[PDB]
C-alpha cells in the first residue's frame, strides 16, 4: 500500500458527496474514492492540489486542518485472537 | 603486499621447505650429507636462512577462490601476512604441480568470477572511502557562497 | 535477595545444604569432617570428602560451589527438564542437590560411585579458572532454542552458546532463585492497596504466577492536568505487552540488573549496543587474560565489585580484628584474643595455564570487619574485577593496517608492559633454571615453567562491546597520530567496524573514559539510564567532557563544534588529519 | 526590502509577509469525527521538549552578534537544518575576521587576550614608542609578553594555531551557552556514578549481601558434621 | 565455628537501666536508631567499626526508638542519630551528641572524656 | 588515512521531523486505546492500527534519511560509509539514527510494542528485551542457512 | 545589595540529624542494615519527605541559584570547623556564624537520673549550637536578608528562643519576611495542647509557614482525620471516583485551617511529601499535584533532606517572583519547581550530597509536566 | 641583537623526575615552523639517549619469582623498582654498580654505589624494605643507549616523556611570518632546555 | 641539507652578556 502525505500545512477542501463513507480496518470512519477526486490544501502562501486516484481511502474530512507530512489518504494466514 | 604475494614466518617456512633447504646446503657444499644438513637447521645456523630465501624464490605455495596460489616471501614475526583482498599451506613438489600453481592458480589470471563475469578484487571499505573522498569535488551553489554572486589557473 | 543482589553462588550453596540436611536421610531410608585440607587435596591430588558412618566418603562442596575430586576442581551445572511445552511453568530445574541425591540412591542400591559421577557425568565439568569471571559464571549455567516470555527475569535472553548448542545452554538471571518445586523465581515489587499490612513488598514469582499479574517496567515521572494514577505505561500481561494506567498495575520491576546474566551486566551503555554484540561481548570477557599488573576500569556498571566478592579470588576476613603483620606470603590478623594466619597464593597455575597471585591490600594496625577484603587476587584491584587496561585510542583508518578488525598499536604498550601477562605451564632439572616453551622453572614436584608474554602482532584484543581486534602492526611512538596536547595514541581502531556492528556503546565509553582520567574520576553506571530522561547517556558524557576540558584547560577535550571529536596530527608528517577524530580512553582486554 | 534580500541571499523570511495569509477557520471538534478531535487535556509525550543540539546553540550565538537573523527568538528545525548545510561558510567568515583583526592590531594586542598578567599598553603606537625609548623591537616585546603567560592560558591560546583554526565563536562561548548543547544538567545527579579511582570496595556496605560463611564451619555450626 | 557478623548489641530500656545502675569499668556508648531513618544506615557502619577498634576498652550498645519511644524521649533524644557517652565514673555527667559525627570525633570523646 | 573519517555521537544524525512524527503516532494510538476501552473499536482493529501506524512511521523515517544527508550533511561520516558502498547499508544505519521498528516473536507473529527509539538514543529496558528476539533468531537462521 | 535577594537561615548547623521522629509499625532487621533501604521506598508517612537542620535549607537554596546566609553558633573545635568549611564550600555566607572557643560542637552535657524506677536525663550544659545570644546576632545579615527562616528545634532551647524573637524583631524592622518551617522534633509530638502553646508565639510571628500533612493533622485533631481516611461506604460509593479505592489526598478546607490562621500570614503550605502541595492564602487556596519515583533507583534512593529541598525551592521562587502571593496561576507554576527539587533530592544517599542544581530542577519540571503546566 | 630569537618562556619543576619547559622561536618564515616542529618532535621522542640499569645479579636467589627472608618485597618486585630508577650520564659503555647493605631499613636509590661517570636523579626512589638485619648484595649493570631493550631488566632509555609544539601567525602579511612554541617534558635526567639543544 | 642545518643552528645560539 501507499500513503499520501500532506505536502504543506493548510485546510483540506473536497466534495464529500463525491465519495462513499466507509469504516477502515483500524476502526476509523473514512471515505472510499472510486474516481479521480481533486483535493485542495490552502497553505499559508499558495493553494495546492493533490489528485486522489480511484480505489483509495480518504482519511480526512472537508475543512479539516492538516499538518505537513501527515497521512491524509491511502492508495490501494488465519490467525486467532483472544481477549 | 602485492596481489600475487604472501608472507611466511621463518618457523613455518623452514618446515615447509626443509627438503629444499637440505638440498641447497648439500648442493653448495655447506653440509656434507643429509645428517649434517639437519643439524644446521636444528641449531639455527645463520647460513640456513640465506638458503631458505633462495629456494623459496620462484616456488609458489597454495593457501587454503578459497584456495589460491601465492609467491611466498620471508617476513619478520610469527604470523602469516596476507594482502587485504584475501590455515593450510601446501608446497607443490613436482614440476607439473609447480607449473599448474604458477600458471593457473595465481591471483591475477582469475580476476573475473565465473558466475556472471564480475571482477573479484574490487576495492572495498577503507579503500573505497579514500577514493570517494578523493573524487568528491568542490562544494557548489549555496554550499560554496553565502551570497548569490549576482580561482587559480594551472598550466599543467 | 529482597534488597541486595544475592550471592552468585547462593544456588550452589543452598542446594548442597539441602542435600546434607535432608537429602541424606531420604536416601538412607553421622558425618565426619575431612582429615585433610582443601589445599592438601589439590597438592596431593586427593579428594576433599567427608566420612559417612563406615559406609564411605561423601565429597564436600566449597563455599564457592566447587568440588575437589582427584585434585581437579569440578562444578555441577544445573539442568532444565520437562516437569505450551516451552513455558517455564512446565519445566523444572535439577540442581546439585538433585544430582548428588540420585548418586547416593544409586550408591545404596560409596566412594567409586562419586568418583565416577564427577569424572563421567556430562553435568560435572572442570571449573574454568581463566579469570575471576569464568569461575563465577560456570556454576550458573543451565543445560537443556527460542526466547520465551516466561524467561524474563529468570533466564538471560542474551547469554547463550555460539555454534550448534545455541539456545540449549543458557545463564540464570542475576536475581533469579530456585523455588520449592524446581521452579525459577524472580523478585518483583508489589503495588499494594491502602488497607493491607504488607510488611515486605518484594515477592518472588514463579513462572505460573507471572502471566496473571500486570508487570510494568516504566516510571511515574509523568503528569498532566489529570492525576498520576491515570498515566499509562507499557506493561507485561498474559505473555503480551499492553499500555495501561498506573492504577491497574500489580507489580513493578525495579532492579537494574534483573533481566540479564553476569556477563551482559558488565557492559556499560549496553542499551546503545545491538543485542547480538552483547552476546559476543559476554564470550570475550570470559577469554580475558589476567595481567601481571591490574587496573580498574574508568567506566563500569557497578557489578564489578559483586563479581570480585563472589569469585573467591581475593582474601576476605573471616573474623574482625586488627592487622599485625603482612608480607608476600601471609597476613596476620588478631581479634578478641584470637590470632589468625592467612596464607597468600603466589604464582599459582590455574586450569588454563594462567597465573594466580595475591597481593595484600591492608597494612599493619588496620582494623577489619568480618567479610572485608584483605588481599587482591589476579585481575582484581581494590575489590573490583579488573580484566584490562585503559589506553589512549583513536578511531580512524591508518594505511590499511586496521583494515576490518585489524588493530594498530604503539610500541609503548610493549616496553611499557601494559599488556604483559604471566603463564605457568606444568609438564608431567634444577629449580630456577632457564630451559629452552622458553621459560623459567619455578616449582618442581611435575615441572612448572613460567612465561612472561608481552603483547605481540597476532594477539587478540577486545573491548566490552563486542569490538574484537587482532594486532597487525606495532609502530614507534613518533609514528603514531598524536593529540593537541602532544600525547601519541596507544591504539588505532577502524571506525568502519561500528556502523555495521551497531555497537554505539563503545563510543560513549571511550569519551567518558577520557573525561574520567583527566578528572581523576571513575564512573559506575547502571544500564538503561534513559529511564530518567531522554539522551541521559549523552548528557552525562558531554557534561563530564566539558568539565574535564574546563578544569584541566584542555579545550580540545570538548569541542563545541563537534563534541567528543578533535583534530589530531600525523606523527610521520606533523600535518593535521582533515576531519576531526573521536578519541578516548576505553577499557581494552587481552584474550587467550 | 524583500525580493532583494531573497535575490542576494541575505537573511529574509522564507515566505513574504505581505503575500502571507491565514488559514481561515477549520473544524471545531463538533463538525469532526472522534478520531480527529483534539484531546481536551494535553497529553504527556516524552517528546514534548525540543532535542538540544549544536546547531541551536551556534545559531543563537550568531543571532546575538548579528551575523544572521532568525524569524524568532528560538531557531526552528528548518533553520537548524539550513545551518547544518552552510555552517562552514559562517565559520570561515569568523576566521577571516580574526585574521584581519590580527593584521590591524598587531601580535601584541591580539595575543594579549591570553596573557592576563601583561599590563603594558599593547597598541601599535605603544609598541613603537617602547622600541624607540628602549631599543627592544616588536619581536623582543612579544617574547617578553609570552614569558608571563601561564601554561593554562597557553593551552587555551592553541585555538589560534594555524593548523587547528578553532571556531572563534566556540573559543569565547560561556559555560551557560555551551551546556545547552546537551540540554543542561542531568536530572539524575552524576555524583551517584562517581567513584574514587583508588577506592577500596567496602564489602560490608548497604548494597552487599551478608558475608558468605565457610561451608565446613557452617555445617559444623548447624550440627551436621562432627569433628 | 562461625563468627557473628555484628558486634553492637541491641538492648531494651529495662536492660539498659540495669547496665547503667550496675558497676562499669569501660565507657558506655548508647546509640538510638530506627530502621526507617536513612542516616542510621551510615551510623550503624561507623559504630561497628568503633566496636572493632575498642574490643574490650569500651561497650557499644544500641536502642531502637520504635520499641523504646517513651524511653528515648525521657533521655532527651530530640532526633536521630543520637549517641550517649556514659563514663564509668558515676560523678561525671554523660555526653549526648547529635548527627553523623566523624569516627575520629568519637575516639576523642572516649579517650579524653571517658 | 589523510582525511581520517571517524564516528561520533553528533554524527549519528536523526532527521528533523522524527519528534513530530513519533508524537503524532503516539496521539493516534492513545485516542484509539481510549475508544477501545469504550467499546467503539474491537481488539483486532486496535491490533492492526498499532502495527501499521508504527511500521509506516518507521518506513517513512528510512525513506527521508538519505535526502536529509544529501541536502544538509553530504559529508557526514556515517552517510559516507554506506552511501559510497564501502561499509553498511541503509537498514543498519536506520537502526542507529531512525528507529528499530517492529520485532517478531519466534512463532511468526509480531510483538505489539514498537521500538520507537534507536541505538544512539538508547533503547528502554522493555525495548531491549524485545530486540533480543531478533538477535536470537538472526543467528539461528544464519546457522541454518549455511547448513 | 546584589541579586538574587539574600535569605537567612537561623538555627543549628548539623550533619543529617532528622528531627521528626515518631513510631513506625514496620521495622526491618535490627542488625542487617542492607534491608533498611526497603523502608526508604515504603516509608512511614511522617518520613515521606523529611526535613532537617536549617543549614540544609541554606545549602539547598544556594544550589538552586539563590544566595543564603546562616546565623548560628558552633564550637571552636575541629568538628565546628568542618561544619563551617561545609557551608563555605557550598557558598553559603558564614559571617553570621559565631564561634564559641570554650564549647564542643554538637556535644550536650546531661545528667542521668532514675526517677520513679525509670531512666531519665536532664540538660546540664547546652551545646554551642543552641547557645547563640542576642548580642551575637549579625545585623548586617538581618538587614539585607529578605526571608528569615527557622525551625521549631530552636523552641526546645531556652537560650535560642529568647535569641530567636530578637532576630525576628530586627528582620521585621528591615522588611524581611518570616518563614516558619515547623519540622517538629521528637519531644514536641507528645501532646497537641502542649505543642500548640509552645509554638503559638512563633506561629503568630510567621508570614510563611510550611508544615507536613502529619504535623497539620496532629496540631488540629489527629483522630478525626484518621477516622476520615478509614471510612468506607457500606452499600455503594457516592461517586465513580470513590470506587477506584485510590490513595487519599484530602484537601483541607480553609475553615478547618481557621484555628491556625492569623492576620500576618501570607502563605501556608501543607506538604504530603512531594505528592501534594496544599497552599493557602488570604484570598484563595488549592493543591499542586506532584509525584515521586524512588523505585527508579532502588539502591541510591534516600528521602532524607527532600523536605529541605522543597522549602528551598519555595524560597527561591518567592524572592524572585513576588506575584506568587497574589496570583494563583503563577503560584501553582512556581510551586511545581519546588516539587521537582524534592523529587531529585530523593535519588541520592545523603541530604547535602544529593541537593539539586537549578538547571537540573528546571529540566525535570519540563520533563514531568506537560508544556501547558510549566 | 639577533633578528631570530629563541627563549624559554616557562620552566617548571613538577617533581624530582618530571621537568617541564616551554620555548619560543620567532619570527620564522612561512613553512619553516612546520619543518622545525616535526623534525624537533621526532628527534626529541626518538633520538635522545639515556642511561639506566640493564640487569641485576642476586647472590642467593633460585629464580626472580621467589622471596627473600627479611625483605617485604619479592624478587620480581625488586626488579621493577630497579627498572624505574632514573640515571644520567654522558658517556657510553657497559658500567657496573653495586648495592651492598645490611638491614633493617629502607633501601633507596641513594644507597647505590655508582661509578664516577654515572649519577642518580632522585634519591628518594624506593628499591626495597628490609625488616631484618640481613645482608643483601646486588650487582648492577648500566648502559647508555637509544630506544629500549643475572636477571635482565627491561630498560627504556628515552628521557623525553612527551613533546608538543604550536605555530601561530606573527601578524600582517609582510612575509607571512610565524611564531613557534615548543613544549618538552623530561624525567629529570636532563633539563628541557638541554633536551632541546641535544635534539 | 644546508637549509635544514640552518633551521636548527639558531637553537644553539647564545647571547652577549
Amino acid at each position: 500500500a501507499e500513503h499520501v502525505r500532506a505536502p504543506y500545512n493548510g485546510k483540506i477542501k473536497f466534495n464529500e458527496d463525491l465519495v462513499h463513507p466507509t469504516r477502515t480496518r483500524h476502526g476509523h470512519p473514512a471515505f472510499l474514492c472510486y474516481i479521480d477526486l481533486s483535493v485542495i490544501i490552502e497553505s499559508e502562501d499558495i493553494i495546492h492540489s493533490v489528485t486522489i486516484p480511484p480505489k483509495s481511502f480518504l482519511l480526512v474530512q472537508n475543512d479539516q486542518y492538516v499538518e505537513s507530512e501527515q497521512v491524509i489518504a491511502e492508495i490501494r494466514e488465519r490467525v486467532r485472537k483472544y481477549i | 603486499l602485492s596481489l600475487h604475494r604472501c608472507g611466511l614466518p621463518r618457523e613455518i617456512a623452514i618446515e615447509l621447505f626443509q627438503t629444499f633447504v637440505i638440498r641447497g646446503l648439500i648442493r653448495q657444499h655447506l653440509a656434507s650429507n643429509i645428517g649434517v644438513a639437519k643439524s644446521q637447521i636444528r641449531e639455527k645456523k645463520p647460513i640456513v636462512w640465506e638458503i631458505l630465501q633462495e629456494v623459496m624464490q620462484g616456488h609458489p605455495v597454495l593457501l587454503n577462490l578459497g584456495i589460491q596460489s601465492f609467491q611466498p616471501i620471508l617476513v619478520e614475526g610469527r604470523t602469516i601476512c596476507l594482502h587485504p583482498l584475501v590455515m593450510a599451506v601446501h608446497v607443490p613438489l613436482s614440476l607439473e604441480a609447480q607449473a599448474e600453481a604458477r600458471l593457473l592458480m595465481f591471483s591475477h589470471m582469475n580476476l573475473l568470477s565465473p558466475a556472471i563475469g564480475d571482477p573479484i578484487s574490487v576495492p572495498t571499505q577503507d579503500m573505497l572511502i579514500g577514493l570517494y573522498v578523493l573524487t568528491s569535488g568542490t562544494r557548489r551553489g549555496i554550499c560554496a557562497n553565502r551570497y548569490n554572486p549576482c580561482e587559480p589557473f594551472f598550466c599543467n | 535477595g529482597t534488597s541486595t543482589i544475592p550471592g552468585f553462588n547462593q544456588i550452589q550453596f543452598e542446594g548442597f545444604y539441602r542435600f546434607i540436611d535432608q537429602g541424606l536421610i531420604e536416601e538412607l531410608s553421622q558425618l565426619v569432617e575431612p582429615l585433610i585440607k582443601e589445599r592438601d587435596a589439590v597438592y596431593e591430588s586427593l579428594t576433599y570428602s567427608s566420612e559417612l558412618y563406615f559406609i564411605g566418603n561423601i565429597p564436600l562442596m566449597n563455599s564457592l560451589g566447587t568440588f575437589i575430586v582427584n585434585g581437579i576442581y569440578r562444578v555441577v551445572i544445573n539442568q532444565i527438564l520437562q516437569s505450551d511445552m516451552n513455558h517455564l511453568k512446565n519445566k523444572r530445574i535439577r540442581s546439585v542437590a538433585d544430582l548428588l541425591q540420585d548418586q547416593l540412591g544409586l550408591a545404596l542400591a560409596l566412594t567409586t560411585t562419586y568418583e565416577s559421577f564427577f569424572g563421567l557425568h556430562p553435568l560435572s565439568q572442570v571449573l574454568d579458572r581463566t579469570n575471576p569471571l569464568t569461575q563465577i559464571v560456570h556454576g550458573r549455567k543451565l543445560s537443556y532454542r527460542d526466547i520465551h516470555p516466561s524467561h524474563y527475569g529468570r533466564i538471560c535472553p542474551i547469554d547463550t552458546s555460539e555454534g550448534i548448542n545455541v539456545g540449549l545452554i543458557g545463564s540464570l538471571s542475576i536475581h533469579a532463585r530456585i523455588g520449592d518445586w524446581g521452579s525459577l523465581e524472580s523478585p518483583f515489587y508489589e503495588l499494594v492497596e491502602k488497607s493491607k499490612k504488607a510488611q515486605i513488598r518484594m515477592l518472588f514469582l514463579s513462572p505460573s504466577q507471572d502471566e496473571y499479574y500486570m508487570i510494568a517496567a516504566g516510571n511515574s515521572l509523568a503528569l498532566n492536568r489529570g492525576i498520576q494514577e491515570e498515566q499509562v505505561v507499557p506493561a507485561r500481561y498474559r505473555q503480551e505487552f499492553l499500555t495501561i494506567a498506573w492504577e491497574e498495575v500489580h507489580l513493578r520491576s525495579i532492579f537494574p540488573f534483573q533481566y540479564f546474566s553476569i556477563g551482559a551486566s558488565l557492559i556499560p551503555f549496553i542499551e546503545h549496543n545491538d543485542a547480538n554484540r552483547a552476546l559476543m561481548s559476554s564470550n570475550m570477557q570470559r577469554q580475558a587474560v589476567p595481567l601481571s599488573r591490574s587496573e580498574k576500569c574508568i567506566v563500569g556498571t557497578g557489578l564489578e565489585r559483586q563479581v570480585a566478592l563472589d569469585s573467591g579470588v581475593p582474601a576476605i576476613a573471616e573474623h574482625e580484628g586488627k592487622i599485625l603483620y603482612t608480607d608476600t606470603e601471609k597476613i596476620i590478623l588478631s581479634g578478641n584474643e584470637n590470632t589468625l594466619s592467612i596464607p597468600l597464593i603466589m604464582y599459582q597455575r590455574s586450569n588454563k595455564n594462567t597465573c594466580m597471585h595475591q597481593k595484600p591490600q591492608v597494612r599493619r594496625g588496620k582494623c577489619i570487619k568480618k567479610g572485608q577484603i584483605l588481599a587482591d587476587g589476579a585481575a582484581t584491584v581494590g575489590g573490583e574485577l579488573a580484566l584490562g587496561k585503559n589506553v589512549l585510542v583513536a578511531y580512524m583508518p591508518w594505511e590499511g593496517y586496521n583494515f576490518e578488525d585489524a588493530v594498530l598499536i604503539s610500541e609503548c604498550l610493549v616496553y611499557g608492559d601494559i599488556y604483559t601477562s604471566f603463564h605457568i605451564r606444568k609438564y608431567e632439572v634444577m629449580l630456577g633454571s632457564w630451559v629452552e616453551g622458553r621459560g623459567r622453572v619455578i616449582d618442581v614436584r611435575r615441572v612448572y615453567i613460567s612465561q612472561k608474554r608481552e603483547i605481540k602482532v597476532g594477539d587478540k584484543v577486545a573491548g566490552r562491546h563486542g569490538n574484537k581486534g587482532i594486532i597487525s602492526k606495532i609502530l614507534p611512538r613518533q609514528d603514531m597520530p598524536y593529540l593537541q596536547d602532544g600525547r601519541p595514541v596507544d591504539m588505532v581502531f577502524n571506525p568502519l567496524g561500528v556502523p555495521s556492528r551497531m555497537n554505539v556503546g563503545q563510543i560513549f565509553e571511550c569519551s567518558l573514559g577520557l573525561a574520567g582520567s583527566l578528572l581523576d574520576r571513575h564512573y559506575r553506571i547502571a544500564p538503561f539510564d534513559e529511564r530518567y530522561e531522554q539522551e541521559a547517556s549523552r548528557k552525562l558524557v558531554f557534561s563530564e567532557l566539558y568539565e574535564a576540558s574546563k578544569q584541566t584547560a584542555n579545550p580540545w577535550v570538548f569541542e563545541p563544534e563537534y563534541p567528543g571529536k578533535s583534530r589530531i596530527f600525523d606523527g610521520r608528517t606533523g600535518d593535521p588529519f582533515e576531519q576531526p577524530v573521536i578519541i578516548g580512553k576505553p577499557y581494552i582486554l587481552k584474550l587467550i | 526590502g524583500f525580493e532583494l534580500d531573497k535575490k542576494l541571499g541575505r537573511p529574509h523570511p522564507f515566505i513574504d509577509p505581505t503575500k502571507k495569509k491565514q488559514i481561515e477557520t477549520t473544524l471545531t471538534s463538533d463538525e469532526s469525527w472522534w478520531n480527529w478531535r483534539k484531546p481536551e487535556k494535553e497529553q504527556w509525550s516524552r517528546w514534548q521538549r525540543r532535542r538540544p543540539d549544536v546547531e541551536t546553540v551556534f545559531l543563537k550565538a550568531m543571532a546575538e552578534t548579528g551575523q544572521v537573523k532568525l524569524y524568532g527568538k528560538e531557531p526552528t528545525l528548518t533553520e537548524t537544518s539550513l545551518y547544518r548545510a552552510r555552517r562552514h561558510l559562517f565559520k570561515e567568515e569568523r576566521l577571516q575576521a580574526e585574521r584581519e583583526r590580527l593584521a590591524k592590531e598587531g601580535p601584541m594586542a591580539f595575543y594579549s587576550e591570553w596573557v592576563k598578567a601583561w599590563k603594558r599598553d599593547t597598541s601599535r603606537e605603544a609598541v613603537q614608542k617602547h622600541f624607540e625609548e628602549t631599543g627592544e623591537d616588536e619581536n623582543t616585546q612579544l617574547i617578553e609578553m609570552f614569558s608571563h603567560q601561564t601554561d593554562r592560558e597557553y593551552r587555551i591560546m592553541m585555538g589560534t594555531d594555524v593548523r587547528i583554526k578553532r571556531d572563534p565563536l566556540a573559543m569565547r562561548m560561556k559555560e551557560d551557552q555551551i551546556k545547552q548543547i546537551w540540554g543542561g544538567d542531568p536530572v539524575y545527579p552524576t555524583i551517584n556514578y562517581i567513584q574514587a579511582p583508588d577506592a577500596v570496595m567496602d564489602f560490608r556496605g548497604p548494597d552487599f549481601h551478608e558475608p558468605t560463611p565457610n561451608m565446613l564451619s557452617y555445617l559444623k555450626e548447624n550440627c551436621k558434621v562432627i569433628s | 565455628f562461625v563468627r557473628e557478623d555484628y558486634l553492637v548489641r541491641k538492648l531494651s530500656a529495662q536492660e539498659l537501666q540495669d547496665l547503667v545502675k550496675g558497676e562499669r569499668k569501660v565507657p558506655l556508648i548508647v546509640d538510638f536508631y530506627a530502621t526507617w531513618c536513612g542516616p542510621c544506615i551510615l551510623m550503624a557502619q561507623e559504630l561497628e567499626m568503633l566496636a572493632v577498634e575498642y574490643e574490650s576498652n569500651a561497650m557499644i550498645v544500641k536502642v531502637d526508638t520504635d520499641d523504646e519511644y517513651e524511653f528515648a524521649r525521657d533521655m532527651q533524644v530530640r532526633g536521630l542519630p543520637t549517641l550517649f557517652f556514659i563514663s564509668p565514673d558515676p560523678s561525671k555527667d554523660a555526653i549526648r551528641t547529635e548527627g553523623l559525627i566523624p569516627l575520629q570525633m568519637m575516639r576523642d570523646i572516649i579517650d579524653n572524656d571517658m | 588515512t589523510a582525511t581520517s573519517i571517524s564516528l561520533g555521537i553528533d554524527d549519528l544524525l536523526t532527521i528533523p521531523s522524527k519528534g513530530w512524527l513519533v508524537q503524532d503516532a503516539e496521539q493516534q494510538s492513545l485516542i484509539l486505546e481510549k475508544h477501545h476501552h469504550y467499546g467503539n473499536v474491537h481488539a483486532v482493529e486496535k491490533l492492526r492500527q498499532s502495527i501499521e501506524i508504527w511500521y509506516a512511521t518507521s518506513e517513512y523515517l528510512r525513506q527521508e534519511m538519505n535526502p536529509n544527508f544529501r541536502m544538509t550533511d553530504p559529508f557526514n561520516p556515517v552517510h559516507m560509509m554506506s552511501f559510497s558502498g564501502a561499509r553498511g547499508n541503509a537498514s543498519q544505519v536506520h537502526q542507529l539514527v531512525g528507529m528499530r521498528g517492529l520485532m517478531s516473536d519466534p512463532q511468526g507473529q509480531m510483538i505489539d510494542l514498537p521500538i520507537q527509539s534507536n541505538l544512539r538514543e538508547g533503547l528502554s529496558l522493555t525495548e531491549y528485551i524485545i530486540s533480543c528476539y531478533g538477535a536470537r533468531k538472526g543467528v539461528v537462521d544464519t546457522a541454518v542457512r549455511t547448513s | 545589595y546584589d541579586d538574587p535577594p539574600l535569605v537567612c537561615c537561623f538555627g543549628a548547623v548539623q550533619k543529617e540529624f532528622v528531627p521528626v521522629v515518631r513510631v513506625h509499625d514496620n521495622p526491618m532487621h535490627p542488625d542487617i542494615y542492607s534491608q533498611w533501604k526497603m523502608l526508604q521506598w515504603d516509608p512511614p508517612e511522617f518520613g515521606r519527605a523529611p526535613g532537617g537542620p536549617p543549614s540544609n535549607v541554606a545549602i539547598s537554596h544556594v544550589r538552586l541559584g539563590g544566595r543564603a546566609a546562616f546565623m548560628g553558633k558552633v564550637g571552636g573545635d575541629d568538628y565546628g570547623e568542618e561544619l563551617v568549611l561545609m557551608m563555605n564550600k557550598e557558598r553559603v555566607q558564614t559571617r553570621g556564624v559565631k564561634f564559641d572557643e570554650g564549647a564542643s560542637t554538637a556535644c550536650t552535657r546531661v545528667k542521668i537520673k532514675f526517677e520513679d524506677g525509670k531512666m531519665k536525663a536532664e540538660t546540664v550544659k547546652e551545646p554551642p549550637e543552641d547557645s547563640l545570644l542576642a548580642s551575637e546576632l549579625n545585623l548586617a545579615v538581618l538587614k539585607e536578608a529578605r526571608i528569615f527562616h527557622f525551625n521549631s528545634e530552636v523552641l526546645t532551647s531556652p537560650t535560642m528562643e529568647s535569641t530567636l524573637f530578637k532576630a525576628i524583631q530586627w528582620s521585621k524592622k528591615f522588611g524581611g519576611l518570616i518563614f516558619f518551617d515547623l519540622n517538629l522534633p521528637l519531644p514536641l509530638w507528645r501532646s497537641r495542647n502542649e505543642t500548640r502553646k509552645l509554638i503559638k508565639k512563633s506561629w503568630d510571628e510567621a508570614n510563611i509557614i510550611e508544615v507536613s500533612q502529619q504535623e497539620l493533622e496532629f496540631l488540629l485533631d489527629e483522630e478525626y482525620y484518621e477516622r476520615r481516611r478509614n471510612y468506607t461506604p457500606q452499600y455503594f460509593a457516592e461517586d465513580f471516583e470513590q470506587t477506584k479505592n485510590r490513595r487519599d489526598y484530602y484537601h483541607y478546607t480553609p475553615e478547618e485551617i481557621k484555628p491556625l490562621w492569623h492576620d500576618d500570614l501570607k502563605l501556608l503550605v501543607v506538604t504530603d511529601g512531594t505528592l501534594r502541595l496544599h497552599y493557602y492564602t488570604p484570598k484563595f487556596d488549592g493543591v499542586v499535584v506532584g509525584t515521586e519515583d524512588v523505585l527508579i533507583t532502588p539502591f541510591t534512593c534516600d528521602r532524607t533532606g527532600s523536605g529541605d529541598a522543597v522549602v528551598a525551592g519555595i524560597m527561591r521562587k518567592l524572592t524572585t517572583c513576588p506575584e506568587m502571593f497574589e496570583d494563583q496561576d503563577v503560584l501553582e507554576r512556581q510551586l511545581r519547581f519546588a516539587v521537582a527539587a524534592g523529587i531529585i533530592s530523593q535519588w541520592t544517599i545523603g541530604a547535602v550530597r544529593g541537593f539539586p542544581t537549578e538547571s537540573a530542577t528546571q529540566n525535570l519540571k519540563e520533563q514531568v509536566y506537560v508544556p501547558s503546566m510549566w | 641583537t639577533r633578528t631570530l630569537q629563541w627563549k624559554c618562556v616557562e620552566s617548571r619543576r613538577d617533581s624530582k623526575r618530571l621537568y617541564y619547559g616551554r620555548f619560543i622561536l620567532s619570527p620564522l618564515m612561512k613553512g619553516q615552523a612546520d619543518t622545525i616542529g616535526i623534525a624537533m618532535r621526532r628527534a626529541l621522542l626518538g633520538e635522545i639517549e639515556g642511561t639506566c640499569i640493564t640487569r641485576a645479579k642476586f647472590e642467593n636467589i633460585p629464580h626472580d619469582y621467589s622471596n627473600i627472608v627479611g625483605i617485604q618485597e619479592s624478587v620480581h618486585e625488586i626488579l621493577m623498582n630497579l627498572n624505574e630508577i632514573v640515571l644520567k650520564s654522558n658517556l657510553y659503555g657497559t658500567r657496573n654498580a653495586l648495592i651492598c647493605v645490611q638491614g633493617p631499613g629502607y633501601i633507596t636509590a641513594r644507597d647505590i654505589i655508582l661509578p664516577p661517570s654515572v649519577e642518580i636523579v632522585d634519591n628518594t626512589q624506593h628499591i626495597a624494605t628490609l625488616t631484618e638485619p640481613i645482608n643483601l648484595c646486588i650487582g648492577l649493570k648500566i648502559e647508555r643507549n637509544r630506544g629500549y631493550s643475572s636477571y635482565p631488566i627491561d630498560a627504556v632509555f628515552m628521557p623525553v616523556q612527551n613533546a608538543n609544539h604550536s605555530i601561530h601567525s606573527y601578524g600582517n602579511g609582510n612575509e607571512k611570518q610565524e611564531i613557534l612554541f615548543i613544549e618538552i617534558w623530561t624525567n629529570g635526567s636532563l633539563t628541557p632546555k638541554e633536551a632541546l639543544h641535544e635534539a | 641539507s644546508r637549509n635544514l642545518i640552518n633551521l636548527f643552528i639558531p637553537f644553539l645560539h647564545v647571547e652577549e652578556e
